[PDB]
RNA sequence: AGAGUUAAAUUAUAACUAAGCUGUAAAAAGCCCUAGUUAAAAUAAAAUAACCCACGAAAGUGACUCUAAUAAUCCUGACACACGAUAGCUAGGACCCAAACUGGGAUUAGAUACCCCACUAUGCCUAGCCCUAAACCCAAAUAGUUACAUAACAAAACUA
């Protein structure tokens, strides 16, 4: 008959889960800008998770999208398109030190 | 080859100092694994050798990561000790 | 962040097939390694070649 | 071999009201014409379970 | 929308481009297609130089055709577009608007794996 | 809801008649699918240029 | 002072001149740096060969011509023959990963020639031809 | 008489909830040159560095204001059966006990 | 499993320019119908993503597109049935590059090897065979338990 005993509720303080920059966006092969954000400017390589920082789902999606856009003739493979050079940098890599 | 030339893997020299420019370039290429891949492709490596190399490298990375993590987690306690000659 | 260790190693419970085959067990040791001494290379070779060109000419 | 006709208006859209009043184009997009193979399979399944069975 | 035809056309003047687009759309409706929309992504310099039909191309016009077609016919359309000398390069894709976005509820963090080894005292 | 939805969409489709018109129309109005993101999870669109 | 590492795209209005020429009009120094040898060829922007120098052309022999000293010598020789045809500036293109990369570059600099951009074009197959077998079976 | 449950429910630590980013009052019970060993009253002392602004105002017995990050600094590491306790708390030293 | 497609290389092949190029711990032999740059089909192979861990019964599968498609209201089960890496066999087609064999060059007391160059069967496609692997995650399948309890080592111990 003690009313000071704890209640078996789930954690109220529990934070929301953090989100990929793209959580509930739509990656489309047709838009070369968003894609070329995740590409190395000098090489044309695709950055990995440790760099882009995405849910597995969206890293996959970006990748497949990039490949498709590359062979369909939308986006260049061997460099980032100069036009998109000065777009926001979301990636964590620093070349010049 | 079918891409436009001079847009990729290219660095412009600043104020005529070439060494620093080449260094920047080499750091770029190393960053993207391009150097390791140039080197690895000089001789063919059979798929199982490759598989092994990848597995080992990932194990190595896990260990290094974890060790660096315990290091930085423990770094605070490198301070001079309060209780000396207790 | 650290590459995941879930489902990687061969174990009696694990459904799938091994990804990593560890050579030695993955356990954090209580010491680190000793720094590898830098491999030396020839020094002054540039100034040498300059001087040798000078000599060959004069 | 049976023949689930090209116009047969796939399974989920058959029982929605006033379907036949709709113009030829929309009727055609909901046809087995524009359909997948899996749609024809749904239809074939239904038809067979109705022909053969007691309690579908 | 069901299929998405990505069309890269030879870069040309107004009348010839309108011509090619027309006969292409007709060719689509002939294989039994229903064309929902036509979009224009403009003309750009191509990502890389594309060799097609004894010509090496630098620039080109970009177009999207969203349409419904019987599954059978895609191959047919492709064939047609292959032998068109005004098309720099065709591609046909399941329309991106057919696939719907499931909800990333967040990143579930992965705990470090445990009991990988025994309790042996080394 | 789906049947009525497509009933509405169908009004807009290209037909043998609409061909010349919709073609000449689409030749006039370039669209872009292009957009970028910011580290915040925000969308950035180019049309402000 | 705003300095971009990235080069000047052709369609751009960008104004930078070295002896009055656009970035595109500058001659190109191709350096093939391979494990056994280093070849250098300076060429017009119009792809007309100006000058050719190699470690073999420079009077070295088999093993010797692999080294960086030989690469530097060939770089100097190249820059001499090139300035003879009056090229002040050059864009470097380095093909290959070898002993004579940097040596041949700063051997172009030492040979009285000015380097503006330094590009690396090294063949990187995305998996074409299988390379020859590993040594020491 | 007070049941232990009764006391625990109403204690100041129970009232705080999650210890992340909490403004707390704490006392300096020990000093090494730049190191201020601060008992904020939870379990473990934290250890802060002596700021440059009013450096000599911090002495044994002084009271200060903290932003609590972690009650106990702890993590599990590769191939271990239990976690690894640093036997400290994690805090930010803000200023001293404005009064 | 089908059908269609090709970004990076690479090469036939020309056009300039250079006398050398290639090759090693070091050389020789080879090639100068060679080399560098600028053009380029076919063939073959599929950087980065992948610090991911999905699909398939296993073998296997990670360039692009589309079509078809991943048994069982789910216990075990053959010598029956259907598959089965690499190599190999038969027939036709392909051949960039790699390469058992073989022939040259070094090495060595010898060197029928390791190293260098050249070239073949073969790797590829179609159709049919062959039915083996350290086909091993050396851990049977299906349900469970974390109780009793350390031969050693390894991937902790067990029930039906
Ligand atoms: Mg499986
Ligand atoms: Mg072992
Ligand atoms: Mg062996
Ligand atoms: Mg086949
Ligand atoms: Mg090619
Ligand atoms: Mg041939
Ligand atoms: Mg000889
Ligand atoms: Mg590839
Ligand atoms: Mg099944
Ligand atoms: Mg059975
Ligand atoms: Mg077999
Ligand atoms: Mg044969
Ligand atoms: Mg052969
Ligand atoms: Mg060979
Ligand atoms: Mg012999
Ligand atoms: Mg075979
Ligand atoms: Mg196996
Ligand atoms: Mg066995
Ligand atoms: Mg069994
Ligand atoms: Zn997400």
């Amino acid at each position: 008959s003690n009313e000071d005993l704890p209640v078996p509720m789930e954690n109220p303080y529990k934070e929301p889960l953090k989100k990929c920059i793209l959580c509930e966006k739509h990656v489309d092969y047709k838009n070369v800008q968003l894609l070329s954000q995740f590409i190395s400017p000098f090489t044309g390589c695709i950055y990995g998770r440790h760099i882009t920082g995405l849910c597995g789902k969206k890293q996959k999606e970006i990748t497949k999208a990039i490949k498709r856009a590359q062979i369909l003739g939308f986006m260049p493979v061997t460099y980032k398109d100069p036009a998109y050079l000065k777009d926001p940098k979301v990636c964590n890599i620093k070349y010049r030190e | 080859a079918n891409h436009l030339k001079f847009i990729a893997r290219t660095v412009m020299v600043q104020e005529g100092n070439v060494e620093g420019a080449y260094r920047t370039l080499n750091r770029i290429l190393t960053m993207d694994g391009l150097i390791e891949d140039i080197k690895r492709r000089r001789y063919y490596e059979k798929p199982c050798r490759r598989r092994q190399r990848e597995s080992y490298e990932t194990c190595r990375r896990i260990y290094n990561m974890e060790m660096a993590r315990k290091i930085n987690f423990l770094m605070r306690k490198n301070r001079a000790d309060p209780w000396q000659g207790c | 962040a650290t590459p995941s260790l879930r489902g990687r190693l061969a174990r009696l419970g694990n459904p799938r097939r091994p990804i990593l085959k560890p050579n030695k067990p993955l356990i954090l040791a209580n010491h680190v390694g000793e720094r590898r001494r830098e491999k030396g290379e020839a020094t002054c070779i540039t100034e040498m070649s300059v001087m040798m060109a000078c000599w060959k000419q004069n | 071999q049976d023949d689930p006709p090209p116009s047969m208006l796939l399974l989920d859209y058959q029982n929605v009201p006033g379907i036949h009043k709709v113009d030829d184009v929309v009727k055609r997009l909901l046809s087995l014409e524009m359909a997948n193979q899996k749609e024809k399979l749904k239809i074939k399944k239904m038809q067979l379970m109705n022909k053969v069975l007691e309690n579908p | 929308p069901r299929y998405e035809l990505a069309l890269i056309l030879k870069a040309m003047q107004r009348p010839e481009t309108a011509a090619a687009l027309k006969r292409t759309l007709e060719a689509l409706m002939d294989r039994g297609a229903v064309v929902r929309n036509l979009e224009n992504l403009g003309e750009r310099m191509l990502p890389y130089k594309i060799s097609a039909h004894n010509q090496r191309h630098s620039r080109g016009g970009y177009f999207l055709v969203d349409f419904y077609a019987p599954a059978t016919t895609v191959e047919s359309m492709m064939e047609h577009l292959s032998r068109d000398i005004d098309v720099i390069r065709p591609n046909i894709v399941k329309h991106p608007l057919t696939q719907e976005v499931k909800e990333c509820e967040g990143i579930v963090p992965v705990p470090l794996e445990e009991k990988l080894y025994s309790t042996k005292k080394r | 809801q789906e049947v009525l939805q497509l009933q509405e969409e169908a009004k807009t489709f290209i037909t043998r008649e609409n061909l010349e018109a919709r073609v000449e129309e689409a030749l006039d109005s370039p669209k872009s699918y292009n957009w970028a993101i910011t580290r915040e999870g925000l969308v950035v669109r180019p049309q402000q240029k | 002072s705003s300095f971009s590492i990235y080069p000047p795209i052709p369609g751009q209005e960008n104004s930078l001149r070295w002896a009055g020429k656009k970035f595109e009009e500058i001659p190109i120094a191709h350096i093939k740096a391979s494990y056994n040898n280093t070849q250098i060829q300076v060429v017009s922007a119009a792809h007309q060969p100006l000058a050719h120098a190699s470690c073999g052309t420079e009077g070295f022999r088999n093993a010797k011509k692999g080294t960086g000293i030989a690469a530097q010598t060939a770089g100097i020789a190249a820059a001499a023959k090139a300035t003879g045809k009056g090229v002040t500036h050059v864009r470097v293109v380095v093909k290959g990963l070898g002993p004579g990369r940097l040596s041949a570059i700063k051997g172009l600099t030492m040979g009285g020639l000015e380097v503006i951009s330094i590009t690396d074009n090294t063949p990187i197959p995305h998996n074409g031809c299988r390379p020859r077998k590993a040594r020491r079976l | 008489v007070e049941s232990f449950a009764s006391m625990l429910r109403h204690s100041p630590l129970t009232q705080m909830g999650p210890a992340k980013n909490k403004l707390v009052i704490g006392q300096i019970f020990h000093i090494v040159e730049d190191d201020l060993y601060i008992d904020f009253g939870g379990k473990f002392h934290c250890v802060c560095k002596r700021p440059e602004v009013d450096g000599e105002k911090y002495q044994k017995g002084t009271r200060v204001r903290l932003r609590l990050l972690d009650l106990e600094l702890t993590s599990r590491f590769l191939g271990a059966t239990t976690d690894t306790t640093i036997l400290e708390a994690d805090a930010v030293l803000l200023g001293l006990q404005e009064s």
